[PDB]
RNA sequence: GGAUAGUGGCCUACCAUGGUUUCAACGGGUAACGGGGAAUAAGGGUUCGAUUCCGGAGAGGGAGCCUGAGAAACGGCUACCACAUCCAAGGAAGGCAGCAGGCGCGCAAAUUACCCAAUCCUAAUUCAGGGAGGUAGUGACAAUAAAUAACGAUACAGGGCCCAUUCGGGUCUUGUAAUUGGAAUGAGUACAAUGUAAAUACCUUAACGAGGAACAACUGGAGGGCAAGUCUGGUGCCAGCAGCCGCGGUAAUUCCAGCUCCAGUAGCGUAUAUUAAAGUUGUUGCAGUUAAAAAGCUCGUAGUUGAACUUUGGGUCUGGUUGUCCGGUCGGUUUUUCAACCGGAUCUUUCCUUCUGGCUAACCUGUACUCCUUGUGGGUGCAGGCGAACCAGGACUUUUACUUUGAAAAAAUUAGAGUGUUCAAAGCAGGCGAAAGCUCGAAUAUAUUAGCAUGGAAUAAUGGAAUAGGACGUUUGGUUCUAUUUUGUUGGUUUCUAGGACCAUCGUAAUGAUUAAUAGGGACGGUCGGGGGCAUCAGUAUUCAAUUGUCAGAGGUGAAAUUCUUGGAUUUAUUGAAGACUAACUACUGCGAAAGCAUUUGCCAAGGACGUUUUCAUUAAUCAAGAACGAAAGUUAGGGGAUCGAAGAUGAUCAGAUACCGUCGUAGUCUUAACCAUAAACUAUGCCGACUAGGGAUCGGGUGGUGUUUUUCUUAUGACCCACUCGGCACCUUACGAGAAAUCAAAGUCUUUGGGUUCUGGGGGGAGUAUGGUCGCAAGGCUGAAACUUAAAGGAAUUG
RNA sequence: GAAUCUGGUCAAACUUGGUCAUUUAGAGGAACUAAAAGUCGUAACAAGGUUUCCGUAGGUGAACCUGCGGAAGGAUCAUUA
């Protein structure tokens, strides 16, 4: 029922019956794979990619048409970034609150949230470290996190 | 989180059977559920049941018979040492006479009478009476 | 509801530490674990206590009833503590007399006041080696003075 | 290295900086020796274990050691302390926590008895010894077994009744009488002999031994709890009983005495523990809206818990195991007509770990083909060769939990089989002959914690191929080997080769990722908000002051007063400053983790829901430690101070009133920089999770309506109607569900007790105190006692 | 092969301090509890005669009062346009 707030939504994508393709929506596995790896070199993330693939072009899922997911495509071509997609988007937000707090000493409910986002990261990092994506004995935080971003 | 699906399922059953619904829906739907239900079918606490494949997780439709009274679940799956079955079934079911204690084991998911014939115990799941 | 307490197959410790540390609000268990009996409770956590009649008191009782109760302040031998013992039966503090060795008993209530005698937790039994009931009923006689 | 019998930080040198810890290290406590066990006794348990067995310690303490196989012995020694003996003062001797005894302590516990005959033990040992051990004494520790009359007759009453014109015999059976009478009995003594080491006592008896006076049952109780006195005398709120309730002021059923009577009975009471009762400690199994009890809120590490998914199904035979079908039989037994049930072998896209070899049992065989009913009934029989019929060695095992039967868990205990100790409690005895010799026994079970054994593969975890450095092998090269066996035997060097190991390259295979949880995160989209920070705008308000104007009061009043100016205060109007607030809308509305948040725009980041054929793929829920915020008040330190306004003054009232009201009015209020960290921070309802019932609404999202109206002609937005939907906030009725009820659709799905997790409570007080932490500038917080005290404190409802 | 004796070593105990724990006199203080029942009021319970409460400051002769904020366990589930 959400991680942090007390709001219990099911804002959700459904996923249709067919693991198989919706045949008529054409293209190819390789053509879509080449389509993807352009966007992986343009800097766009799996989540952005798959929106672009879906919205304009005829893809439903890369999972469907290619067999591989997307990150799994990108990894196979060496275009997945060091710091994972999701974590990176939190590490960005962290910085964008740590920055806002440095200016605003007196601002409590942002300090509150910053303590959330920080914690959310250490949930995800601690996940990723145990997967063996990020190397362990490596903490993803605040001072050096600004450098990890840029 | 949704923890013991089996329980969370059997709870819906127990609510359904209480009101006298002729059927129930059960979201998550496992092996254990189905081998648990299968057991209820072999004794006759349960009618047909129809395992939907969401191209996904599970989902079941049970047909209740008006025969279930309680579709018990005991919660931390206690290991049972063969003689200790008698103490579980004594403390869970009404009477030496009739009832079943659905226990997973080496043999699969038996009831406590079948598990005595076989001479093979294990963990408990639930019961029916 | 989950019903408060944990239920894991590996909980145990969070049961067994919880039940150590709730028990402590069970007044039976607290006296046993903290030796109130020994460290306090005039008698040394003991059935009885011989103690010298320091004076024959009359104790005016609590309300509803009204009677002066005819007791004895004692000096418990072993501990050197002073207590107040009741003397059962018609007179019979007459039979107790003064500066006698008096064997005491708990009144019944595991400490505490027996009924209306406010601040008396003990019954005399043996006065200088007899038994008050044996005197009172006069089946036995006192060993002279 | 040293030592030790020996391993070792056991000791020493030199070196390194480890080791344990919230899965409670360390410390403290223990009225703690451990275990076997004990009591309790549905199940789960609790408490106890000094104490008959097994370990361990100790011999007043603490040391040190001799001898010795074995001693850090103490019925050995050395010493020092502590205690004490014997003295001719120079010096000697000591150690009961062996037995007996005594003191002392204490509520609390035995005789300085007789013995080695048993049981065993020791030695130079048949022969000696043994307070080890037995034998008594004492012994209401426990426990076992059971006398305290029985049968008559006569004499007075109850019950059946042959019949009941009134009786009554009483033919038949029961109870009462200091009648009376016959018949036993060990309680005792005592020759004897048993018994016994000798005795006692027991079992056995020569001889005596019962008549109500003897050869005598007490304890407690007699209103309720709780079995049973409204008997007789006293007593008279006393004296007393009374676990609790409570009784007692002249008929007290509770005190105290007689007779009745009850309960238990050679026992029963009392006290303290303790177990049960106590589901009042709760794992099973409690409570927390209000009764005690949900941390103010969120985060959060450990913990604990954690969606679903991978081998299912069908056949084919083949072993049992009881009901059946008759007893086919001399109340028992062997098959079939049949059964369910439990296996086993397999075959099904299927390996059960695989080989280097031993044994290949067997025929898949067919080498001569026939001992022979016309035959595929039957076997002397050995080159290719089915290996499961076993070994005996590799190779290397994903590992656990879980469960199985097994091996082990000393005996006594515990349950329990066998058995005439007279019965038992027990004990390991016993049983049957010619009664010349023979002969059954002395079980079985438990104890589940850990380890070991083997099966099982559900459950749960864990693991493997996604840089494949992956898997195999007719690879073909290689690279590093290792290395024994023959070349006569040693030292080589290189082979052939067979085993490692390691990069290549050629092939083989279906080459290798499960979902994508109405889990979660994260991306995107449009939105939404009185969410927060920082910045501005207003209203308009109150205040003072200004200038302005107008000449008696204006304020206040709670009913009523005081109190203020007039040299127009007030009132009227224009402003100014300051620092406040930020109405009306404003709601069973919104947002916020809470606390809390409404004038404005702007900026700053954040956020929920929503939608989503987006992406990761277990990241998740709750959480002791730790944190973040956290109303008001308070506090330092600043700014301001309009009004109210803790303090104060002060005016009335009342028996009085430093209390309301009255009037004024520092501190504050407000703000800024610090702290504080609590509130009825209250929905007095922890969080997550699912599922149960309708009604209609209610709102923030979203669908569909040739719907209506807007009207700028079709409109298209907007705004409704109506139906259904995800999200939010609350009501109505029945409750068949809950609940003590009030009530509650959650406080339901709970004695038909188990989804996950955190926390809190265990009569009331004493007390949120004492103390100690710890935190604070302090106030205070957090943490948190008992002694003592008390029978009720509550809660909810009913009638008054 | 004795007494004797030079280093070690084990280390009682004493000496004179230091330190934890448990006990235990203690003048005094300051409590808290029982109460026969006395003074002073009469706070709360009825809108308890200023509605109760809570938090928190100040003050008092005592209950108590008064700010501020909060809560109804309130003396109200109610004013529509
Ligand atoms: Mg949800
Ligand atoms: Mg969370
Ligand atoms: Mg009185
Ligand atoms: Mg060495
Ligand atoms: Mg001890
Ligand atoms: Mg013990
Ligand atoms: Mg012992
Ligand atoms: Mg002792
Ligand atoms: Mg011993
Ligand atoms: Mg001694
Ligand atoms: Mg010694
Ligand atoms: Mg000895
Ligand atoms: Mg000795
Ligand atoms: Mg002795
Ligand atoms: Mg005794
Ligand atoms: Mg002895
Ligand atoms: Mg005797
Ligand atoms: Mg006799
Ligand atoms: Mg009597
Ligand atoms: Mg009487
Ligand atoms: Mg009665
Ligand atoms: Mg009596
Ligand atoms: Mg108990
Ligand atoms: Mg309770
Ligand atoms: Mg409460
Ligand atoms: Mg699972
Ligand atoms: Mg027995
Ligand atoms: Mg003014
Ligand atoms: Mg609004
Ligand atoms: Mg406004
Ligand atoms: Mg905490
Ligand atoms: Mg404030
Ligand atoms: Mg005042
Ligand atoms: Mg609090
Ligand atoms: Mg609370
Ligand atoms: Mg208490
Ligand atoms: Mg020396
Ligand atoms: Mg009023
Ligand atoms: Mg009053
Ligand atoms: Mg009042």
């Amino acid at each position: 029922g959400r991680m942090h707030s007390k709001g219990k939504g099911m804002s959700s994508s459904a996923i249709p019956y067919s693991r198989n393709a919706p045949a008529w929506f054409k293209g190819s596995s390789d053509g879509v794979v080449e389509q993807i790896i352009k966007y992986a070199r343009k800097g766009l993330t799996p989540s952005q990619i798959g929106v672009l693939l879906r919205d304009a072009h005829g893809v439903t899922q890369a999972k469907v048409i290619t067999g591989n997911k997307i990150l799994r495509i990108l990894k196979s071509n060496g275009l997945a970034p060091e710091i994972p997609e999701d974590l990176y988007f939190l590490i960005k937000k962290a910085v964008s609150v740590r920055k806002h707090l440095e200016r605003n000493r007196k601002d409590k409910d942002a300090k509150f949230r910053l303590i959330l986002i920080e914690s959310r990261i250490h949930r995800l990092a601690r996940y990723y470290r145990t997967v063996s994506v990020l190397p362990p004995n490596w903490k993803y935080e605040s001072a050096t996190a600004s450098a990890l971003v840029n | 989180t949704r923890t013991s699906v089996l329980a969370d399922a059997l709870n819906a059953i127990n609510n359904a059977e209480k009101t006298g619904k002729r059927q129930v829906l059960i979201r998550p739907s496992s092996k254990v559920i189905i081998k648990f239900l299968q057991v209820m079918q072999k004794h006759g606490y349960i009618g047909e049941f129809e395992y939907i494949d969401d191209h996904r997780s599970g989902k079941i439709v049970v047909q209740l018979n008006g025969r279930l009274n309680k579709c018990g679940v005991i919660s931390p799956r206690f290991n049972v040492k063969i003689a200790d079955v008698e103490k579980w079934t004594a403390n869970l079911l009404p009477a030496r006479q009739f009832g079943y204690v659905i226990l997973t084991t080496s043999a699969g998911i038996m009831d406590h009478e079948e598990a005595h014939r076989k001479h093979v115990s294990g963990k408990i799941l639930g019961f029916v009476y | 509801m989950g019903k408060g307490k944990p239920r894991g197959l590996n909980s145990a410790r969070k049961l067994r530490v919880h039940r150590r540390n709730n028990r402590w609000a069970e007044t039976t268990y607290k006296k046993r674990l903290l030796g109130t009996a020994f460290k306090s409770s005039p008698f040394g956590g003991s059935s009885h206590a011989k103690g010298i009649v320091l004076e024959k008191i009359g104790i005016e009782s609590k309300q509803p009833n009204s009677a002066i109760r005819k007791c004895v302040r004692v000096q418990l031998i072993k501990n050197g503590k002073k207590v107040t013992a009741f003397v059962p039966n018609d007179g019979c503090l007459n039979f107790v007399d003064e500066n006698d060795e008096v064997l005491l008993a708990g009144f019944g209530r595991k400490g505490k006041a027996k009924g209306d005698i406010p601040g008396v937790r003990f019954k005399v039994v043996k006065v200088s080696g007899v038994s008050l009931l044996a005197l009172w009923k006069e089946k036995k006689e006192k060993p002279r003075s």
